[PDB]
RNA sequence: AAAACUUUCAGCAACGGAUCUCUUGGCUCUCGCAUCGAUGAAGAACGCAGCGAAAUGCGAUACGUAAUGUGAAUUG
RNA sequence: UCUAGCGAAACCACAGCCUGGGGAACGGGCCAGGCAA
RNA sequence: UUGAGAAGCUCAGACGAGUAGGCAGGCGUGGAGGUUUGUGACGAAGCCUUGGGCGUGAGCCUGGGUCGAACAGCCUCUAGUGCAGAUCUUGGUGGAAGUAGC
RNA sequence: AGAGCAUAGCUGUUGGGACCCGAAAGAUGGUGAACCAUCUAGUAGCUGGUUC
RNA sequence: UUUCAAUGGCCCGUCUUGAAACACGGACCAAGGAGUCUAGCAUCUAUGCGAGUGUUUGGGUGAUGAAAACCCAUCCGCGAA
RNA sequence: AGCUAAAUAUUGGCGAGAGACCGAUAGCGAACAAGUAGAGUGAUCGAAAGAUGAAAAGAACUUUGAAAAGAGAGUUAAAUAGUACGUGAAAUUGCUGAAAGGGAAGCAUUGGAAAUCAGUCUUACCUGGGUGAGAUCAGUAGUCUCUCGAGACUAUGCA
């Protein structure tokens, strides 16, 4: 299967997908919106949060707050399956972030939707030499 | 005798912009109170004999070639007499085989090709 | 060019009846060429396939390596020959296919009807 | 199956299949996770027997790969080559001359320089004229160069680069494939005049060790560790990976060592393919052939030379 | 005068030709190699997967620390620091 | 004024199933021939396979037997 | 009432500050205007 | 002086709105007999693309990317031959809308 | 000190389902006032559309 | 090509109305989609023959599609009066 | 009061040969499970639905997940052919990059700017000599096909 990003070959990242999955598109929308560029673990937190009502997701595009918890369950198990396939490569988890995240259309047969999540790294090594 | 040209841009059918099942095909507009047909202000142009471009250089590229259209290595020959007018156009669905023994055959004729450098490569 | 009003010239009429045939008349559609030296020794020309007749591959990812017919796969017009695999994902042996026309019949099975069939078309042993 | 020529009912049939499929793969591996976990031994040898197949484990049997023991009969025919200067007590200098095909644009004239960039004592002079390659590795020769690269551009666009060894060293002949530049790479870097690291993997073959031989006569034979530029020449599947780094050593946690090193793309990045590797001056019809390759042979993708 | 005129004009116009053909024959032109459809489409997905197989950055990675491990450098490198340099004197003994 | 939101354009991924290629189908014309049933027809239902989902085939002699051939395959 | 979960149909050229005059409505587009964030 | 596709080439002058309507020349699609000793797995047809051109225009030729088995120029023959509408037929898809709500 | 006849085309006209779409039908024969099937391409000065 | 700057330009088709005003039809995209086939009549032109004219009802024939092509007997039609 | 062949009809039945015919919204209502599902008390009515690839080689195995599935990995010429399978258009939607964004947008002219392509070419000609050549040239010798000489050559010398 061929994604939607630039990265997330074996360089630093791990992949997951999502497909035909049965929870409303818009709310899996806003729902990745807001968990795009955060870290893996804050990530995490920040679901259990929506779970306790402790955060809300924004709904900026498809509108304010809302705690909807299925497609969190949904995100919940994709970001899962996303470290189990970032320990399969055996990558460095500490400094795991959301780089991607996108959220498309299904077949109109209930609006599925499908789900894919890229994690990644972020490093900078110092030239020096001067 | 130069290669000038009476307008560059093309002409587009009106409101082929704002719909999708109108195609940019330039189509008469036969409407009876069509005022873009009626020529005002602000509209658009429309197709009449008076742009016509001049006789000797209709058909002529911007270097002054005029494009012609070689299927085989037996049409790039009969182009021996009028390599200074006519340009070998290699059509489109001649295979890499033969289109290098037509621009071979065409460089050492003295005709022009204009594409001779498609689906080929060279190597030194 | 036919001449015939008993014969037809259609593709779909052709093709109907190439994939409508049944068994046996198949088995006449699976035919094999003979080995130069076999073809003039019974001067016949070519011979329909056979479970246990010695063949060589001549076209295909498999040509050159011979063997024998271990059966016939009418229903698909195929023959399965030993030794001319191919590796499945679970290691095994899946059997590549090769169609009758391709292979060429080195050592006959020879059956008391293949000698008579051998006479029949003005050939001898 | 396919038997069945309607199309409704062959979808039926496959997904009730796959269903099926699916839920006996289940139980074989529930109940395979049920007597492993009473018995971590079974876990044990399984792990140490089934073990995934992969393109270089399932790699075509070829007699030419060099053990692991070095064998003496390769160091005597490879002590007195063309590049033993280089490698002898001499210690040769490489100077490197960068040209480009008969009149070309400045596309090449940008990534050159990134290729200049990571050639530090490695001249460039633009190919003017009807002088001809065979020409200009006889008047390098009597300058003061070693190798000689030509970055051949058609259609506007960099494709093939090939490579002398002056003064009658074999000519080598890539041809280049993803060739990015400094600037289309992500968190790219500025690089310095410093002397790169070589590094060179994955060339077990006998002929890509001789290949590996020449990129390695390639570069100054003393690096400068201060700079701690590393030059990557990855084989794989054939396809050599020319990539540059910066690279600083960080505590790594997951690295069983404990320490490993942050990585920062220098550029340029791009692939090469050996097409054919020549013996003497690289001269497109009367030269040797050390090796060409068959277009046919290669689709066999458990089959190298590289 | 009209037919021979026409014959001069070719006669001229083919020895331009057959002079061109000399002339290019001498010079060392370059050669034209034709591309494939089918070779560059296998041999650009053959590739991909060896970035993928080839896990660069993995593999500059182990047998660089296992070239400082060695010691190819003197006595201590100019790229190292001694923050890093302890936990390698712990790890070399 | 940036973000958010709104808008256009490009890249990429969905969505959709047009286009193109064909094709054991349809339609059209010509041609040859004469053949159902109280000796139970056409039709219907119930059955029957080493296992059939439809589908054909078959009738407790059931996806047919006898006989004449062909001569080694059926095939998930 | 809120929070989840499940979720239409109608309608749809395109829009949407007015002020006046704009002769045939003109305001929903034109010109003078202000507004316009 | 080569300028006889005499259906050609050449010279001169004036002229140019347009409904209903009349006349003329062309462009394009499917197939048909002739033809290009035509093109095609070294890539046909198709498709997309801010690549390049040609024509007043209908349209055309070509580069790149996909693509994978057919196709075309010319002279004639032929017709189920050209769409923006028909509260058009069929399929698809949005806003409305996560709304009415359950 | 006859100028027609025959074929092909073009435009025109008259019929034929007659450029396309749209008016309650009616009749025959059936099914359990209703409903179904055909005759039917029943009927229009009218309506909407009629393609480089 | 996107965008900006200055100048500009009332939604298209139909119908209505001198004209508009209008009232209609239009959520979007793809594909399908409407002077055709035939007998009669008259006209113009092209062709063959010309006081003639028209083989194809049919018969003869056609070995390589034989439903084609090729050939003509007795009438007959329309002209000639 | 009666019979009677052949010449003639034929949208059915048993077969057959073709076509300037349609090419999956077409041609039958049906290229397939087609009068089939399904609708209706009933008579009747009645569809949608073709294409992986040469070969199934239909994805072993490892791993995460309750599974469904995902990630590695494999097959293949190609997985931009993974059974939601030929090509994969438009509408339409999501992500990213870009510029723009005071109640529209929209397009047209003229440019500018950014972004990007068009196409580059002294090179050949003429003249001078030397050097080796060849021939359509020999104060030259043969064969072949044509119609003496016009070709294609085979020797031999290079004036």
């Amino acid at each position: 299967v061929r994604y939607s990003a630039s990265p997330a070959l074996e360089t630093k990242c791990a992949k997951a997908r999502g497909a035909y999955l049965r929870t409303h598109f818009k709310n899996s929308r806003e729902v990745a919106f807001t968990i795009n560029g955060m870290s893996l673990k804050k990530a995490f937190i920040f679901l259990d949060n929506v779970k306790e009502h402790k955060q809300a997701v924004p709904f900026r595009r498809f509108n304010q707050a809302r705690w909807p918890v299925k497609s969190v369950k949904f995100f919940y198990d994709l970001l899962k399956n996303a470290e189990a396939n970032a320990e399969a490569k055996g990558l460095d988890m500490d400094k795991l972030i959301i780089k991607h995240v996108q959220v498309n259309a299904a077949p109109k047969q209930s609006s599925p939707s499908h789900i894919e999540i890229i994690v990644a790294e972020e490093e900078e090594a110092v030239p020096k030499a001067n | 005798v130069n290669i000038i040209k009476k307008r560059t841009k093309p002409f587009k059918r009106h409101q082929s912009d704002r719909f999708k099942r109108v195609g940019e095909s330039w189509r008469k507009p036969r409407g009876i109170d069509s005022c873009v047909r009626r020529r005002f202000r602000g509209t658009i142009s429309m197709p009449k004999i008076g742009y016509g471009n001049n006789k000797k250089t209709r058909y002529c590229m911007p270097n002054g070639l005029k494009a012609f259209l070689v299927r085989n290595v037996s049409d790039v020959e009969l182009l021996l007499m009028h390599n200074k007018t006519y340009a070998a156009e290699i059509a489109g669905n001649v295979s890499a085989r033969k289109r290098v023994e037509i621009v071979e055959k065409a460089r050492a004729l003295g005709v022009k090709v204009t594409n001779a450098g498609a689906k080929v490569r060279s190597q030194e | 060019m036919k001449f015939s009003r008993d014969v037809t010239s259609s593709r779909r009429k052709q093709r109907k009846a190439h994939f409508g045939a049944p068994s046996s008349v198949r088995r006449v559609l699976m035919s094999a060429p003979l080995s130069k030296e076999l073809r003039e020794q019974y001067k016949i020309r070519s011979l329909p396939v056979r479970r246990d007749d010695q063949i060589t591959v001549i076209r295909g990812s498999n040509k050159g390596r011979e063997g024998k017919i271990t059966s016939v796969y009418r229903k698909k017009f195929l023959l399965l020959i030993e030794r001319v695999t191919r590796e499945k994902a679970n290691g095994a042996s899946a059997p590549v296919g090769i169609d009758a026309s391709k292979v060429v019949i080195t050592k006959l099975h020879l059956d008391k009807d293949r000698k008579d069939l051998i006479v029949r078309k003005g050939g001898k042993v | 199956m396919g038997k069945i020529k309607n199309k409704i009912v062959r979808q039926q049939q496959y997904m009730k299949a796959l269903h099926q499929k699916n839920k006996d793969k289940l139980e074989r591996r529930k109940e395979r996770a049920k007597e492993e976990e009473k018995d971590p031994e079974k876990k044990r040898l399984r792990l140490s027997e089934n073990i995934p197949a992969t393109i270089e484990s399932k790699r075509v049997y070829d007699e030419t790969i060099i053990e692991d023991k070095p064998d003496e009969e390769l160091q005597a025919e490879l002590k007195d080559d063309e590049f033993s200067a280089y490698f002898s007590e001499e210690r040769k200098v490489p100077k490197l001359l960068v040209t480009t095909s008969k009149r070309a644009s400045r596309k090449c004239y940008d990534f050159a320089s990134e290729l200049l960039d990571c050639f530090p004592n490695a001249e460039f002079r633009k190919r003017t004229g009807d002088i001809e390659v065979h020409e200009i590795a006889e008047a390098a020769a009597k300058r003061g160069y070693t190798d000689l690269l030509v970055l051949n551009e058609d259609r506007k666009k960099t494709n093939a680069l090939t490579l002398v060894h002056l003064p009658n060293g074999p000519s080598f002949y890539f041809t280049l494939s993803n060739l990015q530049t400094a600037k289309e790479i992500s968190n790219h870097g500025r690089s310095t005049g410093h002397i790169p690291e070589l590094i060179i993997n994955n060339f077990s073959t006998r002929l890509g060790m001789t290949v590996a031989r020449a990129f390695q006569s390639l570069f100054i034979q003393t690096p400068q560790i201060q700079g701690r530029q590393v030059v990557t020449i990855h084989c794989q599947r054939d396809f050599l990976f020319f990539r540059r780094h910066r690279y600083a050593f960080r505590e790594k946690s997951n690295m069983p060592d404990g320490i490993g090193t942050g990585l920062q793309e220098l550029g340029p990045r791009f692939t090469m393919r050996l097409r054919m590797v020549q013996k003497g001056v690289w001269d497109r019809k009367e030269g040797e052939v050390f090796f060409e390759s068959n277009a046919g042979e290669e689709s066999d993708r458990r089959k190298f030379w590289l | 005068g009209r037919q021979i005129h026409r014959c001069k004009q070719r006669l001229t116009r083919l020895t331009q030709y057959l002079l061109k053909a000399r002339r290019l024959a001498l010079k060392h032109q370059p050669a034209l190699i034709p591309i494939k459809p089918k070779q560059a489409h296998r041999e650009a997905s053959r590739e991909r997967k060896a970035l993928i197989a080839a896990k660069l950055e993995k593999n500059i990675e182990k047998e660089l620390v296992k070239r400082l491990k060695s010691g190819v450098y003197g006595d201590q490198p100019l790229n190292v620091n001694e923050e890093i340099w302890n936990k390698v004197l712990a790890a070399r003994e």
